[PDB]
RNA sequence: UAAGGAACUCGGCAAAAUGACCCCGUAACUUCGGGAGAAGGGGUGCUCUUUAGGGUUAACGCCCAGAAGAGCCGCAGUGAA
RNA sequence: UUGGCACCUCGAUGUCGGCUCAUCGCAUCCUGGGGCUGUAGUCGGUCCCAAGGGUUGGGCUGUUCGCCCAUUAAAGCGGUACGCGAGCUGGGUUCAGAACGUCGUGAGACAGUUCGGUCCCUAUCCGUCGUGGGCGUAGGAAAUUUGAGAGGAGCUGUCCUUAGUACGAGAGGACCGGGAUGGACAUACCUCUGGUGUACCAGUUGUCGUGCCAACGGCAUAGCUGGGUAGCUAUGUGUGGACGGGAUAAGUGCUGAAAGCAUCUAAGCAUGAAGCCCCCCUCAAGAUGAGAUUUCCCAACUUCGGUUAUAAGAUCCCUCAAAGAUGAUGAGGUUAAUAGGUUCGAGGUGGAAGCAUGGUGACAUGUGGAGCUGACGAAUACUAAUCGAUCGAAGACUUAAU
């Protein structure tokens, strides 16, 4: 229930009993292990640090992020584990559980649990105009010459300047987004997937970060 | 796939021409982005040629424009005949490949990256 | 639309801080010949 | 082969008690509607206009003339609310999507058998 | 998806034939209405006789739209034309006889008298 | 380009729609010429028979069919401009 | 607002209304909290606190303004060069044409009507939206972070129960609580419904070609027509804002003197608003105050003037996309599944060619859910990611505990 990391596979649907259609997202969360554990005496705050999926071992002349480097090797070996791709901290959990080196399994969650999902939204390039800010077009007709530009930016004299929050073209892009109060539809322990009701941020095969709902 | 600074029909036209002169000469010199596109057009032709039947000989005639080759001993054959004749028997056991690209320096007039695409 | 004041020597030269070109790849042709551009082939003037 | 995990996790919800049909056939669909305190079966009979999708996401559409008014119903192919499907006749058509029926009327919208 | 300036077809024997919609009731800024919603309209065409004449301003309930509605089990019910029924300020029909099929969503709107008179409710 | 169809706007500006050929039908008014292509309807591919005029011509034949039947195919037959 | 004055601008501060986009005040239109009432109940009237959010589509006019039609919880009043033309329009009016009324002997005029009438500019500086390079942070790196500060969000209707209860002659008809659902707005996504889909499949017209038949190619908007994968999408699918704590406003109080009574106040003690601070979401140590944790690495020469060569770790270069104007980010570089040719699928189309049979023929049937298939899922080193080069540290002083 508390926290887990996974990859986003895609969307499908499921028929709930009483025969209603449920749109669903498939999240695959295998190889979650507890790395270092932080405490208030050493660090000032309580949290656990989890690594998601394992990469290959250290090689002498590696040139990509596929192989671990020496500092990551040492860190992931202090707890008897293999190196991981993604690492995040969870502050909402109880730190007195979770021995270092444990495996966080997918059945820590149960069907019916309310959760929050946090991803990185997906990648829209320089789009700015009426797509970035949901603004109105000018007329397409009678004599217009004003279609997709922004309007006026400010006033005359009094403000001989623009202002600090003015909305102008400049890349939609890939912010961090949390969607609150989704729901777990079904947990699959042999395939190690969770079915979440709805849709979550990001492209396919991106990282998702499920947590128990704060509200 | 990639647009090569041309419209849909100019692109399709010069891509058949590029595929046909590679089968004639076995080796041609062009820019890099064009080579990376004709790479996959030529190998599907060679696949059609290794099948050999009449239905595929007719599918290869939709590409592969129309030229006569004059080999030694005064043999005249078309491009479609040379393909199905010797190009197919050459790579009768490859399972893909059939072409390689080799980079050269930039051209003088423009900065274009020049390339040699050959037929392995 | 038009510049209000002329641009001084110092501001013009600050703006050209990054306007430069860099040295190319330049691997050396071992078996025969002089330097060549890396990942390229020099059939003449080089064994590679 | 959509994606191994997606097909693996949804395979338990595919039905197998369904006859094969294609667009142009006439169907009788026994729908299970839930009134206040009963589960009455109601029949919808029409021509299959289209079939789209794959796996658990598949759907089909049947068209009927009710009281001078055309009506269309779209169902998920594997929904548990359909209790039975029977093929009444096989039509002979020449395309997958019979949208041209929407503008026809009278005895001009008839489908051939065989 | 019925908005202002949309023409509809009347499906009862109250005298009106071809009403035109003036307002979508509901809340401020509301744009469109679908099956089961109430609208304000004006009679554009009528039969001689009848209770409603022409240029009257009346209230109607939408049955039978062309965009259709979606049900929670994931099935859809598109129709072939748009139609409506003139109502009497307590969800009671103004005419006495309803033509054509209506959709089984008026039942969850306390439009029971309209569903009773309909030849087919799907 | 879903659903809607002038709600846009000073103003249907711009765009959309009509459009060739054959058959049928055509108002007020009028200086009796017109209005008029008024409006408003219907038709058109391919094959084989029968007919079959101009008869191209000596002649069916040359050639438009002059026309009626019986068939075949498509979502669509002045199938494009 | 209409004016008074004539201080800046006549070697130009260049325009009413509308459109696009806002931002502030509160003298408050709605929603929140109260006092009085000539407040029985439901509704109201008047005053006090309160600026968080919200505050509509049409008909007529160039119109601001106004009248009217339908809604709504509500359709607030003002400032911003009567906000905004190097952001748009050009209907109106101070341009040349023409006509009517009227005045003038006349040329002409009115500020009276009416029809027509050219809207220039490649952004240097500040400002604003995005995005990189350099150095700094007392050794050099890789990853995970605290949060000083900053931004975002902040709306509201109807129905059902309490209850036909309280009130009331009756008609009518609640407070306070408890449940469902909507409207508008915000932002994430493509399973579903749709749209598009110019290197996907099919039908078809004219003309030219591949010597002819058959089968194909070119041009005619992609020639036209019917479908349509991936991607990108709304009108489609999910989710959010009516919670909780602290301190307050108007107000209500308790105890209580000054002033032997009284009194919310002077000492004290409570309570009390969708407003203030937190709680929720995002950014954030260039926070020069440059923070914290875990792990990795550690040299000699030397005139230590610096020279070398390097370590951990990066980069140049090359194959790419879940990323992108470029750069940056992320997936890979043979000890290899990065492109992706080949093989197999999903999905799309809808029955290939050739041959055989039936028919006088157009055509039909069989072989056979056939053939073809861009972007989506697997497998497979067959082709290309060669050999190489560059950069990169050596842990200072003072004082106090040890």
């Amino acid at each position: 229930t508390k926290g887990i990391l996974g990859r986003k596979i895609g969307m499908t649907q499921v028929f709930g009993e009483n025969g209603e259609l449920i749109p669903v997202t498939v999240v695959e969360a295998k190889e979650n292990v507890v790395l270092q554990k932080k405490t208030v005496e050493v660090d000032g705050y309580n949290a656990i640090q989890v690594g998601f999926e394992d990469k290959k071992a250290y090689k002498k002349d590696a040139k990509s992020n596929k192989y671990a480097n020496k500092p990551a090797e040492g860190h992931a070996k202090k707890a008897d584990a293999a190196p991981k791709r993604f690492i995040r901290e969870f502050r909402n959990v109880d730190v007195d559980a979770y021995e270092v080196g444990q495996e966080v399994s997918v059945d820590t969650f149960v069907a019916g649990d309310v959760i929050d999902v946090t991803g990185v939204s997906k990648g829209k390039g320089f789009q700015g105009a009426i797509k970035r800010h949901g603004q109105s077009r000018g007329p397409m007709s009678h004599g217009s010459h004003f279609h997709r530009a922004p309007g006026s930016v400010g006033m005359a004299s009094d403000a001989s300047r623009v202002f600090k929050g003015q909305k102008m073209p400049g890349r939609m892009g890939g912010n961090t987004v949390t969607v609150q109060n989704l729901e777990v539809v079904q947990v699959d322990t042999e395939n190690k997937v969770i079915l979440v009701k709805g849709n979550v941020p990001g492209p396919k095969k991106g990282l998702v970060e499920i947590r128990t709902s704060i509200k | 796939y990639r647009k090569l600074g041309r419209t849909s029909d100019q692109r399709k036209a010069m891509l058949r021409d590029l595929a046909t002169s590679l089968i004639i000469s076995e080796r041609i010199e062009t820019t890099e982005a064009r080579a990376k596109e004709v790479r996959s057009v030529v190998e599907k032709l060679i696949t059609l040629g290794k099948k050999g039947d009449l239905a595929s000989r007719r599918n290869a005639a939709k590409t592969l424009r129309n030229v006569e080759i004059l080999n030694e001993d005064e043999t005249t054959q078309t491009a479609l005949q040379k393909l199905f004749g010797e190009i197919a028997e050459r790579y009768t056991e490859r399972q893909g490949g059939y072409t390689r690209i080799l980079k050269q320096g930039p051209r003088r007039g423009d900065g274009a990256e020049s390339v040699i695409i050959e037929l392995v | 639309a038009v510049p209000k004041r002329r641009t001084s020597k110092t501001r013009k030269n600050k703006r050209r801080t990054h306007f430069k070109i860099s040295v190319p790849g330049m691997t050396e042709c071992p078996n025969c010949g002089e330097y060549k551009l890396s990942h390229r082939v020099c059939k003449n003037c080089g064994s590679y | 082969t959509n994606h191994k995990l997606i097909e693996a996790v949804t395979k338990s919800q595919l039905r197998t008690d369904l006859p094969s049909f294609r667009p142009g056939d006439t169907l009788r669909v026994h729908v299970r509607i839930i009134e206040g305190t009963r589960e009455r079966i109601q029949v919808f009979e029409g021509v299959v206009i289209k079939r789209r999708g794959g796996g658990v996401s598949e759907t089909f559409t049947v068209r009927k003339i009710s009281s001078g008014v055309g009506v269309e119903r779209t169902f998920p192919l594997h929904t548990p609310k359909i209790e039975k499907i029977e093929v009444k006749r096989r039509g002979k058509v020449r395309r997958a999507k019979l949208y041209y029926l929407r503008s026809l009327r009278g005895k001009a919208a008839r489908i051939q058998e065989i | 998806m019925i908005q202002q300036e949309t023409r509809l077809k009347v499906a009862d024997n109250s005298g009106a034939r071809e009403v035109l919609t003036i307002k979508v009731l509901g809340g401020s800024g509301r744009k469109t209405a679908n099956i089961g919603d109430v609208i304000v309209c004006t009679v554009k065409n009528a039969t001689p006789g009848g209770v409603v004449k022409k240029g009257d301003v009346v209230k109607a309930v939408i049955v039978r739209t062309k965009s259709g509605v979606r049900r929670n089990d994931g099935s859809y019910i598109k129709f072939d034309e748009n139609a409506c029924v003139i109502i009497r300020d307590d969800k009671g029909p103004r005419g006495t006889r309803i033509f054509g099929p209506v959709a089984r969503e008026l039942r969850e709107g306390n439009f029971m008298k309209i569903v009773s008179l309909a030849p087919e409710v799907l």
